[PDB]
RNA sequence: UUAAUUUAUUAAUGCAAACACCUGCAUUAAAAAUUUCGGUUGGGGCG
RNA sequence: GCCUGUUUACCAAAAACAUCACCUCUAGCAUCACCAGUAUUAGAGGCACCGCCUGCCCAGUGACACAUGUUUAACGGCC
RNA sequence: CCUCCGCAUAAGCCUGCGUCAGCAACUGACAAUUAACAGCCCAAUAUCUACAAUCAACCAACAAGUCAUUA
RNA sequence: GCUACCUAAGAACAGCUAAGAGCACACCCGUCUAUGUAGCAAAAUAGUGGGAAGAUUUAUAGGUAGAGGCGACAAACCUA
RNA sequence: GCUAAACCUAGCCCCAAACCCCCACCUUACUACCAAACCUUAGCCAAACCAUUUACAUAAAGUAUAGGCGAUA
């Protein structure tokens, strides 16, 4: 995404008002494009005996682009959410 | 702007078609091309350029009678009312085509190759390599869309596996699939090159205006451009 | 090469309202209303028949529903 | 032969400056409202 | 060049002074060589009385009495119409005293007006 | 002269008067409130005071949001809290040189999802933010019951917050039929969005299709006086017969 | 009748009836010289010849 | 126009992003856009 | 100036513009112009029928191709 | 004594030299133009409609053309 | 609704000699003179003229709209 | 002494208060009847040109700030 910045600093409003913008507020500075950080692999659990991305149980980092276009509509990978890591902790407890 | 295009008949027909100019105009009514407008009018006769298709219930090659080779308005080319089996069409005339004429329409890749006649049309793969071609398809199925002009004619000058390599009038080459069809010969109206407008209201009569008075100058653009030949394009 | 170009055949219909792909919610449309709103969705309409018989509105069956319909074709 | 100009028929006047086209477009409706927020008799041809 | 004339049928060109016409009403339809046919059915029949031995007569004498004016609302209707057949058969399916709850079925519709005037 | 009450008042003064006064609170309340989406085309500052290095005095500071154009292709997909930014540029970053008018569009995806609540595949003009606050959510079905309406800001992404609301609400079986056990997978996963079925349905509704559909509510063919009057007459005989 | 909305007719409906006639008629004297058979009137606009 | 400032705009590439199109950021053009055309001077131009 | 034609409504109808003819450039292709056309075609320009002819030049610009080069019926120059 | 005008239709206009009254067609009241001419048309769905016009015949073309059905 | 160009479907072009031919009406235009200059006319009148089967003229409806259209370039015409 | 002069009240303005208003008619509006909306305003002007810029209860306070650090905000 676009993150912009006001090269034109807004006079404050106050605590009930709202800031009252002049046509040179409109005038705006990119500070940032986020797509052109360097990208971020995300924390999955693989249900399967997949390729070396995993194996059954394992909570992994995954790129996105394998995590989410393959592995999460084939139903191969949950997400690493705090609530069925006790389900897969307790997997792992019956073996 | 309300333009309708006139371009709307569905079903393919023998008879010709009553036709709007456009003048030039786009469908917002502004001028896009210059110098078109007010000539005489003209009806269109549907051209069936997919040489090689069947009719209803039957398949193969099939022969098909010449009743009648017609002048056409619409394009340089005059063009042969063909009748075969039970249908009648407008198909574009080569050089020397009579009436009473039977034209071989095929489908079939021969072993060997097929020493056709004029007016004949077969697949790219069944003629003797450098025999004088026009009509010819950019794929199969797709249609005549090359070479249609008249006294045109494009030459095979090499065929390869699934392949075939024309000569397109501007001396361009170009790479075709060894299966579509084409036709022999060179196209009808020979001699429309030497051909002397004589005035200024025959150049009207076809529906071209005379050019703007404004005085260009000319750029870089006009001289005398000797480019290197274009690559050989393939549609493979 | 098909004859008749897409601007002059029948214009295609705007795509279905995002509404109507949930399965869990009736739409609201200006079926309710007896007009045309652009800020409501836009409703599907039964196949409307009109159930007695008028002579200069008459449609005719299709080329099968008429009794004498021979598959072998005669020439006239 | 200056002055002429108004060369009058009714097709071209209800087509060109009528209620249906003033309709047609919302620019036209805007006319039609300050027509209408002016008071005057005729909003239209 | 007009605009405060009202746009009557005199006025435009033939095409328009044929297809705009005053207030009447259409009978029938057009067909091919624009033959008009006329529908018996949509004629308005003028139902019209016997006017003999009828003793009214288009003005009331002077010597009548003045009285008070009193519209017929729903109640009235309701009361002297229907409200001694309530009591009488209440004594001793609303339908039995004069109520259609549908009237699709029925000739004079009341709602919406299939009848004239 | 002047008006009574002032113009900006106008619009919620029609939330007063008829149609809109017969409306349920709930909703009513829904569309009164004002509150600010996450900031997604600002940093926003970090604390309401700050220490300046010109005069090193802390002086507060607020956080003005951009203003953001949705075009309604973001109303027929999920983007995230983001649009199309309509703004100025300065034309070698000073002031100085030519002030030239710019508009940063975001980047589109038409991408696949499954909602296991509604139990259905839709194929959605998404962003890659969007992606990134579904991956930060933990599957879509918690991002759309998540989301606020106004951060989510998608007219079909209120759809599915409105679907997925009466799916959980009225714990249809229509979910996954011939299968009660999945069922109550599903419905005990998204338990904590429970919302009663009146307060459901107006989830997400515009101010114009809640008109409608309050208009279609309480709509009927009227009572013909003849069963009201009959109601009173045999309600008065009863009261005689009391005498 | 005239001001009066007239219901519509589908093929095979019932007799378009009018019992109250909102129009009223006057006959005038004819200014110009007529045939000895002529009645002329003032026919109001919405009053057809049938 | 080979005046100054631009390239928002199109069209090309390049790199990210995404797995050709779209988007972001650079570069090159074409089309343009904004703006101006100092002074003295035995009138002004030239010097 | 080849011709017939066109133009400054309301001060210029011309030798100006157009034009047959000739030449240069761009373009290998379908379903809203060009065009339901396909290099003997289409579009962008120049000059002005036909007849005898159109001489020399890429230094500079611009285009072309990145084989440092090609181009003048391209801008232009020809002691 | 003029007439290169006239009479109609189209388009336009909208009662604007009809009756009665009040340089030397204006106001009020009344009255009229009557359909055969001309507008205002067409039940679908498939399927047909190669051969100009010019006295249309010889001819002669090119700029390639204004006219139709069937189940 | 003028005018520039176009679209659709229309129309007119006598007579004479023999084809964007010639003479020549109707019709289109406006060379040259004179009148007129608050005029009959915010461009006319009278005569002379160029064309008049064609790149003609024209009625009707439709299209292109001002950072534009349109142009057989006059930097013209787009309601004096 | 002709033309004429005069005239006083229709109304209006600024406040306050109070939140207002049968029939035909989107086809050629005033016609009885048949298979789609959202998208920065800009510029004049001031800067003695112009090109970044240029306003749209009280009190703090024309203060902090911003600004071809200048006009000004
Ligand atoms: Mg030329
Ligand atoms: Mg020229
Ligand atoms: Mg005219
Ligand atoms: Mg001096
Ligand atoms: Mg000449
Ligand atoms: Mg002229
Ligand atoms: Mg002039
Ligand atoms: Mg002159
Ligand atoms: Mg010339
Ligand atoms: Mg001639
Ligand atoms: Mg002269
Ligand atoms: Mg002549
Ligand atoms: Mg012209
Ligand atoms: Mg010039
Ligand atoms: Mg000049
Ligand atoms: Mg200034
Ligand atoms: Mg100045």
């Amino acid at each position: 995404t676009v993150i912009v910045e006001r090269w034109w600093k807004v006079p404050l409003a106050g605590e009930g008002r709202k800031p009252r913008l002049h046509r040179r507020h409109r005038v705006y500075k990119l500070v940032e494009d986020t797509k052109h950080r360097p990208k971020e692999n995300l924390e999955l659990i693989l249900t399967q005996s997949v390729e070396n991305v995993g194996v059954r149980g394992d909570l992994v980092s995954v790129k996105k682009s394998l995590g989410r276009n393959r592995l999460l509509p084939q139903g191969l990978a949950v997400y690493a959410s705090p609530e069925n890591k006790k389900l897969f902790e307790e997997e792992k407890l019956l073996r | 702007a309300n333009f309708v295009s006139w371009k709307s008949r569905t079903k393919y027909t023998i008879t010709p078609v009553k036709m709007r100019k456009s003048g030039g105009r786009d469908h917002t009514g502004r001028i896009r091309v210059h110098g078109i407008g007010g000539g005489h009018k003209q009806r269109y006769r549907m051209i069936d350029f997919l040489r090689f298709r069947p009719e209803e219930t039957k398949s193969g090659p099939f022969e098909e009678k010449v009743i009648q080779v017609r002048y056409d308005p619409c394009r340089s080319a005059d063009i042969a009312l063909v009748a075969g089996g039970s249908r009648k069409r407008w198909i574009i005339a080569t050089e020397n085509m009579q009436a009473g004429d039977t034209i071989l329409n095929s489908n079939h890749i021969g072993r060997m190759a097929v020493a056709a006649r004029e007016g004949d049309a077969h697949p790219l793969g069944a003629l003797p390599v450098g025999t004088l071609i026009n009509n010819v398809e950019s794929e199969p199925g797709r249609g005549a869309q090359y070479i249609r002009a008249a006294g045109t004619c494009g030459v095979l000058l090499r065929k390869v596996n699934g392949t075939a390599i024309i000569q397109l009038p501007s001396k361009r080459q170009m790479q075709v699939l060894e299966t579509c069809v084409a036709t022999v010969g060179r196209v009808s109206n020979v001699d429309h090159n030497k051909r002397v407008i004589g005035k200024a209201g025959r150049n009207r009569w076809l529906g071209k205006r005379p050019n703007s008075g404004r005085w260009h100058r000319k750029g870089g653009w006009a001289g005398r451009k000797i480019r290197p030949l274009p690559p050989m394009k393939s549609y493979v | 090469y098909e004859w008749g170009v897409r601007s002059t055949r029948k214009s295609e219909p705007p795509p279905l309202d995002r509404v109507y792909e949930i399965p869990g919610l009736e739409p609201i449309t200006f079926a309710g209303k007896m007009h045309f709103v652009p800020w409501l969705a836009r409703p599907i309409f039964p196949p409307w028949d009109r159930g007695y018989k008028d002579p200069r509105f008459y449609r005719s069956p299709p080329l099968h529903e008429h009794p004498l319909y021979k598959d072998q074709a005669c020439y006239i | 032969a200056r002055g002429n100009e108004y060369q009058p028929s009714n097709i071209k006047r209800k087509n060109k400056h009528g209620w249906v086209r003033r309709l047609s477009t919302p620019a036209g409706v805007q006319v039609i409202l300050r027509r209408m927020l002016k008071g005057r008799k005729s909003l239209s041809h | 060049a007009d605009r405060m004339s009202k746009w009557t049928s005199k006025r435009g060109p033939r095409s328009f002074r044929g297809r705009k016409g005053r207030g009447a009403k259409g009978i029938g339809f057009l067909t091919s060589g624009w033959r008009f046919v006329q529908i018996k059915e949509m004629v308005p029949e003028f139902v019209v009385p016997d006017l003999t031995g009828f003793k009214l007569k288009p003005y009331v004498s002077y010597l009548a009495p003045e009285s008070e004016e009193t519209p017929l609302t729903a109640a009235q209707l309701f009361s002297e119409a229907v409200a001694p057949a309530i009591e009488k058969d209440f004594k001793d399916n609303l339908e039995k005293y004069g109520f259609e709850p549908t009237q699709e079925g029925k000739l004079f519709q009341l709602y919406p007006r299939n009848f004239l005037r | 002269p002047l008006h009574k009450y002032p113009v900006w008042l106008w619009k919620r003064l029609q939330l007063r008067e008829g149609i809109c006064s017969r409306l349920p609170g709930h909703y009513l309340r829904s569309l009164e409130e004002e509150r600010t989406p996450t900031p997604v085309h600002y940093r926003p500052h970090g604390a309401k005071f700050k220490i300046n290095p010109k005069n090193g005095q802390r002086e507060r500071v607020e956080d003005v949001p951009i203003p953001i154009y949705f075009p309604p292709e973001s109303q027929r997909g999920l983007w995230g809290g983001e649009g199309w930014i309509l703004g100025q540029i300065y034309a070698n970053n000073d002031k100085l040189s030519k002030r030239l008018k710019k508009v940063w569009k975001p980047q589109l995806f038409e991408r696949e999802f499954y909602s296991e609540i509604l139990d259905k595949k839709f194929t959605v003009t998404v962003t890659m933010r969007t992606l990134d606050l579904i991956d930060e959510a933990y599957g879509l079905d918690f991002y759309i019951l998540k989301t606020p309406k106004e951060d989510l800001c998608s007219k079909f992404g209120m759809d599915l917050k409105r679907g997925m609301l009466l799916r959980l609400a009225r714990q249809d079986p229509q979910l996954h039929p011939e299968d009660p056990e999945r069922r109550a997978a599903i419905y005990d996963k998204y338990k904590e969005f429970a919302i009663p079925e009146e307060e459901a349905e107006w989830v997400g509704l515009t101010l114009e299709e809640a008109i409608e559909k309050q208009r279609l509510l309480e709509e009927k063919d009227p009572v013909p006086l003849f069963k009201i009057y009959v109601a009173e007459l045999i309600q008065q005989l009863q009261q005689q017969a009391l005498s | 009748a005239r001001n009066v909305v007239y219901p519509l007719y589908r093929l095979g409906g019932p007799q378009l009836r009018v019992f109250r006639t909102n129009f009223f008629i006057q006959l005038v004297r004819p200014g110009v010289a007529q045939p000895e058979d002529t009645v002329q009137f003032r026919i109001p606009m919405e009053m057809t010849r049938v």
